[PDB]
RNA sequence: AAACUCCAUAUAUAUAAUUUUAAUUAUAUAUAAUUUUAUAUUAUUUAAUAUAAAGAAAGGAAUUAAGACAAAUCAUAAUGAUCCUUAUAAUAUGGGUAAUAGACGUGCUAUAAUAAAAUGAUAAUAAAAUUAUAUAAAAUAUAUUUAAUUAUAUUUAAUUAAUAAUAUAAAACAUUUUAAUUUUUAAUAUAUUUUUUUAUUAUAAAUAUGAAUUAUAAUCUGAAAUUCGAUUAUAUGAAA
């Protein structure tokens, strides 16, 4: 299980020939942006194991890019079980780190998190 | 007791020599970010890649590499940065540029030169401009030359030398 | 402030219409023939010259494809996708297909292959690429009195011209007429001299009939006559095809307005009605081997109609006319349309495509140099969503990410 | 019949009673069952074959329950009539149910059964001291 | 909607008859929404509180034995007395 | 001050007969870091940089001392002094707080093609929060010949709530269109660019931008919409 922003991705990674199913449908159908797909691939790409592992991702919450990132995160963790020696390498690549970047709340006086309303001197 | 299997060990060994692959071409990503405006990165990406495709079609050789070369050519290696100079004459100094800054300068010029082209779609205009630069024709080059000349004046205004 | 040479169009238009196929490597590839598929079963194949000529006229090669990448438009033969479809076409008694699949899977390409096959095997082809033109209201129309439907005599003329040119004249002029035909003349010459043009039964030909040039109000009559003639003749097979048939299914009512301000129904038009008649068991062609091959487009809208027509969903009666038109379904059921799902690419096929692209010199330097080939292929397969050809192509060429 | 009671408080929802039945569990013939379902309309869900209805019209809970019961009985009587009123040719309106489904989310998808690898699963590792211990 | 309209209307009428709910096929303003609205008056009335609450007056009634002192009242009385003393007392009220 | 605190994060345990299910969750209780270790390179046993291996380990909120500004508040409320007590206290009906020369802040909408509009039902993808002084689903009717959309009416299914409703999130992405633009159209031919090409004919500073201002008709809330409210339609289409 991986997470990012509001997204949560439970991912079943298995040893069969490399095909993808995100949330009960084809990968290109779910993630339209190629960037998201590339991100998802990256854990399998740092290893030479894209094509080796079948991946069945199941996402919930957040938006598409965040969902894709959460899936990627989950996949790295799943891969780590298959061969523990690659764990360090995955960590170095920056896939085993849970991306903490959390949406800042709207503070009272400010318009958004940081965006304050205009100041005046006179 | 860890117990690593033989096949796993062999796989790890095979991996060890290979370096970790880069997630982005950095210069391209920077360019896409600069193009982008309202957190609408996807649109900027589409624009850029479409332009590069067009460039490739016009002149059949790696478009990214050609763009990088163009940037290298165009990017002025230093800039005559102005200073207050302790409340006196504003004595300008040549200052070396970071890679991003170098390519940022180039990109703005490229964008400007594209904006003079005809089409409605900016991506097309951009691609035409990139092809022209690859072939070797722009006012951007002239501007760079001028900048270099201005840097050459003020030789020893550099402080540490 | 524009020159002839400069590119003024938007991107997709530019790629279609500015000939950047000019600067491309010549490739001595094998030729597409159904009789010798055993030789070139899973290989890229350029079309024959005659096929190309026919295919362009028909309107098979489309704008949003990457046909600009090569000297001419190119496909590969596929055992699971194209070859199987061809076999079905050959074998089946009804010979009546609708090419379904996900967006970018290669339905048009399948259609183009089917057209090419028909050309090879001495068949006439009536292709209607993009029914949007006749369905959406962007050309003149008129209510004919004899035929109780709205004719469209700009589109119709174009369609007639396409029919004339796509097909060879020897095959087309082998057909003698069943009836005599009077038409209004509309030449620059013989306007005052010949007020009417007359085609006789045995003496005249289908080619001659096609070449007739009337006023707009007789154009629909001419079209009707031609269709009838083609239905009657048993000497040559007639391949009817409609690509982006999804639009037709969904756009039940056209943008045209009759005398009272309300939208005209698709079946109240000439073209759409004719098309529907061809689809169904109604305008039955005399010859065997005479097929209708429809094709969906992911571009267009999706709704309950097409699934209901096929063996997919039970008929919900309460869903709206907008999301389910039952007349169209009924028509589809009447003419036994067996659907054909275009399968996504296998790993081997993808590899073969990638190899071809490399040969043609489309691949980027970062893909080729300093990378294992099998690994690259696997990555490409992954990024396409396990072998969506268009998506794969986009990842290969239009990525730059 | 589900009743609700707020202990310390005097809520006005304590009067609310909710009857709920599976329609196949009701003693009906097939024609009559269909008619009953048609009569129910929005109250009958079709995915789960369940018909429920709540009444808050009356002051007390018991009253409301009685009213609900009476309604149910009336519905049953109507279903079992069949005299010059069959409702054989009015299909089941399932629009409310599809709207509800749309409002909610679905997890219908499952792991492909042919993707499974029982051979790759971790086999039982031999623990000798445990085996020795197990003398019972 | 291939299913006929009249039949659907009849079904709807029957359903309405079965339950208590009314059947308005024409779609005319009946006035149902005026009466059917739950009346909110008692809750509105109960806004400020329970007027019968114990006061200092009662703390003499309940417990005469205990000589209680209301402090605020006593203070007020002292203030009044002070005002009277220094010629700042209230003027005598007109009757007419 | 820092720290303990809250939110968020990672892990563990517990509980939930996995129909109130979202277990990819929720919530109690812990543990976790103001991270650690080592090799080197500069400056003097340590401290900054770099490299490496170990880790999920990276933020936000609350808290803003003493004094000062006779800073703000007697219109949250209370109290001192002072003034009013048939009036400066109390109730009703209407009007005003919304007046308009110029001026000053904050915003909103704009001035079109790296940007606007149509469409997108096996309904692409969220979170947080509200619903007994209620939330109002489906469906029918009218605006509107199909229907959808949007707006009202008709009438209340369900739920006072991890159960039903507010509510199919929207950008995104895709096709289509887009004046300025003879950078297009349509009549002919033309053809291996056919949702298109070429040839020759005719196509002659605010729009198919913007939405101020106004006219009429309806609808909504309320007992009541004139001063003075909110929608929808048909027109109006400033400035920029
Ligand atoms: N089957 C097949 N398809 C190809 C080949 N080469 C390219 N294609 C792709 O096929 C696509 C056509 O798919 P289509 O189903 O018409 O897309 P749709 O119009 O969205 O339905 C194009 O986008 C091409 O990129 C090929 O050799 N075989
Ligand atoms: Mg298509
Ligand atoms: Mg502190
Ligand atoms: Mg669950
Ligand atoms: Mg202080
Ligand atoms: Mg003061
Ligand atoms: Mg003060
Ligand atoms: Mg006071
Ligand atoms: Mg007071
Ligand atoms: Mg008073
Ligand atoms: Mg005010
Ligand atoms: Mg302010
Ligand atoms: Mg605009
Ligand atoms: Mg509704
Ligand atoms: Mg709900
Ligand atoms: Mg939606
Ligand atoms: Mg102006
Ligand atoms: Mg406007
Ligand atoms: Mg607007």
């Amino acid at each position: 299980v991986g997470k990012r922003k509001s997204s949560t991705a439970k991912v079943f990674v298995v040893r069969g020939t490399g095909e993808i199913l995100v949330n009960g449908r084809q990968l290109n159908d779910y993630f339209l942006k190629m960037k998201d797909r590339e991100s998802i691939m990256y854990p399998l790409q740092v290893i030479e194991s894209v094509g080796k592992y079948n991946i069945f991702a199941t996402t919930s919450g957040g938006g598409p890019t965040g969902q894709a990132e959460s899936i990627m995160h989950a996949i790295a963790k799943a891969l780590v079980v298959f061969n523990p020696l690659l764990k360090s390498r995955l960590h170095k690549a920056g896939v085993l780190t849970r991306d903490y970047r959390h949406v800042e709340r709207k503070k009272p006086g400010k318009k958004k998190a940081r965006k304050m309303p205009t100041w005046v001197k006179r | 007791k860890i117990k690593p299997t033989a096949e796993q060990l062999a796989q790890w060994e095979a991996l060890k020599s290979v370096p970790i692959p880069p997630r982005k071409n950095a210069t391209l990503d920077h360019i896409t970010n600069m193009i982008m405006r309202h957190g609408k990165k996807e649109k900027a990406q589409t624009i850029l890649s479409r332009a590069l495709y067009l460039v490739y079609c016009q002149t059949r050789q790696d478009p990214i590499q050609a763009l990088e070369k163009s940037l290298d050519e165009l990017a002025p290696l230093m800039m005559t940065k102005t200073f207050n100079t302790g409340v006196a004459k504003a004595s300008v100094i040549p200052v070396p540029l970071n890679k991003r800054q170098r390519n940022r300068i180039a990109w703005n010029w490229i964008v400007q030169s594209a904006n003079q082209r005809v089409s409605s779609d900016f991506a097309v205009r951009l691609g035409e401009e990139l092809t022209a630069i690859a072939k070797g024709t722009s006012s951007a080059f002239e501007k760079r030359d001028q900048i270099h000349k201005t840097a050459i004046a003020h030789r020893a205004y550099i402080q540490l030398k | 402030r524009v020159t002839p040479g400069s590119l003024y169009k938007n991107w997709t238009n530019t790629t279609h219409t500015a000939q950047l196929q000019q600067t491309a490597v010549p490739l001595a590839l094998p030729i597409f023939n159904f009789d010798d598929i055993s030789k070139t079963l899973n290989k890229v194949v350029s079309y024959s010259n005659k096929q190309y000529k026919s295919l362009h006229h028909l309107g098979s090669f489309k704008k949003s494809q990457f046909n600009e990448l090569f000297q001419k438009p190119v496909c590969l033969v596929r055992e699971d996708a194209t070859n199987s479809f061809l076999k079905k076409l050959v074998s089946h008694p009804v010979k009546k297909f609708i090419i379904t699949g996900e967006p970018g899977v290669g339905k048009t390409v399948l259609l183009s292959q089917a057209h090419a096959y028909a050309v090879d095997s001495k068949q006439i082809i009536i292709n209607i690429s993009y029914p949007e033109l006749f369905l959406n209201g962007r050309n003149d129309f008129s209510y004919d009195d004899d035929l109780k439907l709205f004719i469209q005599p700009m589109y119709l003329k174009k369609l007639i011209r396409k029919i004339l040119k796509a097909n060879d004249p020897a095959l087309l002029k082998s057909i003698e007429l069943s009836k005599d035909y009077k038409f209004s003349n509309a030449n620059p010459k013989n306007a005052s001299v010949k007020p009417f043009v007359t085609l006789n039964k045995t003496k005249n030909t289908v080619l001659d009939l096609l070449s007739v040039m009337t006023h707009p109000h007789n154009r629909g009559k001419l079209m009707k006559a031609i269709i009838d003639e083609l239905s009657v003749q048993s000497k040559v097979p007639i391949m009817f095809t409609v690509d982006n048939f999804s639009k037709v299914l969904t756009t039940a009512y056209s943008a045209y307005r009759n005398t009272e301000n309300k939208q005209i129904y698709s079946l109240d038009l000439q073209m759409g009605k004719l098309m529907m008649d061809i689809i169904s068991g109604e305008t039955k062609f005399a010859n065997g081997e005479s097929s209708t091959i429809l094709a969906i487009s992911g571009v267009d809208r999706t709704n309950k109609t097409l699934p209901v027509a096929l063996g997919k969903i039970p008929v919900d009666p309460y869903v709206t006319r907008y999301h389910y038109e039952p007349k169209f379904v009924e028509l589809l059921q009447k003419g036994n349309v067996t659907e054909f799902e275009v399968p996504k690419l296998n790993k081997q096929e993808v590899n073969e495509l990638i190899d071809y692209y490399k040969q043609s010199n489309v691949l980027l330097d970062k893909d080729i140099t300093g990378k294992k080939w099998e690994n690259l292929i696997d990555e490409k397969y992954f990024l396409s969503g396990n072998g969506n050809p268009r998506e794969l192509l986009k990842s290969l060429v239009l990525s730059h990410r | 019949y589900r009743y609700t009671s707020y202990v310390g408080e005097e809520h006005p929802n304590s009067r609310k009673v909710v009857l709920s039945v599976k329609t196949k569990e009701l003693g009906l013939e097939e024609k009559s069952l269909h008619k009953f379902r048609i009569l129910a309309r929005s109250r009958y869900d079709h995915t789960t074959d369940i018909f429920k209805m709540s009444s808050d019209k009356f002051e007390h809970a018991s009253q409301n329950a009685r009213y609900l019961h009476d309604i149910l009985q009336r519905l049953l009587a109507e279903s079992k009539d069949l005299t010059e009123d069959d409702f054989s040719d009015v299909p089941l309106d399932t629009r409310h149910t599809i709207a509800k489904s749309l409002r909610k989310k679905k997890r219908d998808y499952e792991f492909p059964e042919h993707w499974k690898r029982p051979e790759d699963a971790p086999k039982k590792k031999f623990d000798i001291v445990d085996q020795l211990l197990s003398t019972l | 909607m291939n299913v006929p309209k009249a039949r659907l209307l009849k079904v709807a009428e029957l359903s309405a008859k079965i339950f208590d709910q009314n059947f308005n096929p024409s779609g005319i303003r009946t006035g149902s929404k005026i009466l059917n609205e739950r009346l909110k008056g008692p809750s509105v009335a109960s806004y400020y509180g329970n007027p019968d609450i114990l006061k200092f007056r009662h703390l003499k009634t309940l417990y005469p034995d205990i000589e209680f002192v209301d402090l605020e009242e006593q203070y007020r009385l002292s203030m009044v007395e002070a005002k009277k003393r220094r010629g700042k007392g209230a003027p005598k009220k007109m009757k007419k």
